[PDB]
């Protein structure tokens, strides 16, 4: 896939980026930058998401290279998801971290994120407000006051996101 | 006892808008996924991480093909989140 390469901030790049409007970074040597990574592409009664490995491998490479340890989980139900998050959340490296980067990669609709055994007749379903209240500071009090990025790589729903126009 | 605001310092960043596909090359991987990486390999030094969803969702805005909007949702951050990449 992608080789996640980024250009870097110079010494004096980042001391001109000075605020009290900026949230604070912590020490390179001693902080415990944490990313997850739950892509699904093996389903029980919807297609194959072939090509999720080169995502995976370009995510990664790139939240690597930010600073961020990266956990990798593949093809989970709604439930394995909710108690993966659960998990993440409760961390200790949170506490000696300064931000965290969530990336899901799967089918979805207009309510969430498809979990491995979602069907029609049978819904497995992640919902959106479920992920923002699992890293919630109650849920999350590790996080408080840090940056909390969520990437969705997902369909919602299944029409073309277009009007055709004369 | 002391207050603390429940829901804050979140972005979430998805692929299409409400109700819509998102594509997926089989062999080269998500279209969304290849233009989010880019643009942070190229402007995470310079630019804070909302300025550079924003350029994202910029690189989408002519209908070719294969049409998608990634949608910015539910951001509550209150500063400017810079990677600060070599630090
Ligand atoms: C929705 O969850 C999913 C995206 C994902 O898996 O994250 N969307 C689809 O699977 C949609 N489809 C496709 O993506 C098909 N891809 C292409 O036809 C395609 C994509 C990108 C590209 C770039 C350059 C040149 C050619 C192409 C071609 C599919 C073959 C994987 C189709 C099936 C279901 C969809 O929602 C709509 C059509």
């Amino acid at each position: 896939g992608s080789e996640g390469n980024v250009k870097l901030c110079s010494l004096e790049e980042a001391q001109r980026i000075w605020s009290a409007e900026i949230y604070p970074i912590m020490d390179k040597s001693s902080r415990t930058r944490l990313a997850l990574i739950i892509c699904n592409e093996e389903f029980d009664s919807i297609p194959r998401r072939t090509g999720a490995e080169v995502d995976i491998t370009g995510m990664t490479m790139l939240l690597q290279n930010l600073g961020y340890s990266v956990d990798v989980k593949k093809n989970l139900t709604a439930s394995d998801m909710t108690t993966e998050l659960e998990a993440f959340a409760h961390r200790p490296e949170h506490k000696t971290s300064d931000s965290t980067f969530l990336v899901f990669m799967s089918h979805g609709i207009r309510e969430g994120i498809c979990g491995k055994k979602h069907s029609e007749q049978v819904p497995d379903i992640l919902q959106l407000n479920a992920i923002f209240n699992m890293l919630n500071t109650k849920n999350c009090p590790s996080l408080k006051d840090k940056p909390k990025v969520i990437i969705i790589q997902a369909c919602r729903g299944d029409s073309p996101g277009v009007v055709w126009f004369k | 006892i002391k207050k603390a605001h429940i829901e804050k310092d979140f972005i979430a960043f998805c692929s299409s808008t409400p109700d819509n596909v998102s594509w997926r090359h089989p062999t080269m991987g998500s279209v969304f996924i290849g233009r989010l990486i880019e643009h942070m390999q190229e402007y995470a030094c310079s630019c804070d991480v909302e300025e550079i969803f924003r350029k994202v969702r910029f690189s989408f805005e002519q209908p070719d093909g294969r049409a998608q909007m990634p949608t910015t949702e539910r951001v509550t951050l209150t500063r400017c989140f810079y990677l600060f990449p070599g630090h």
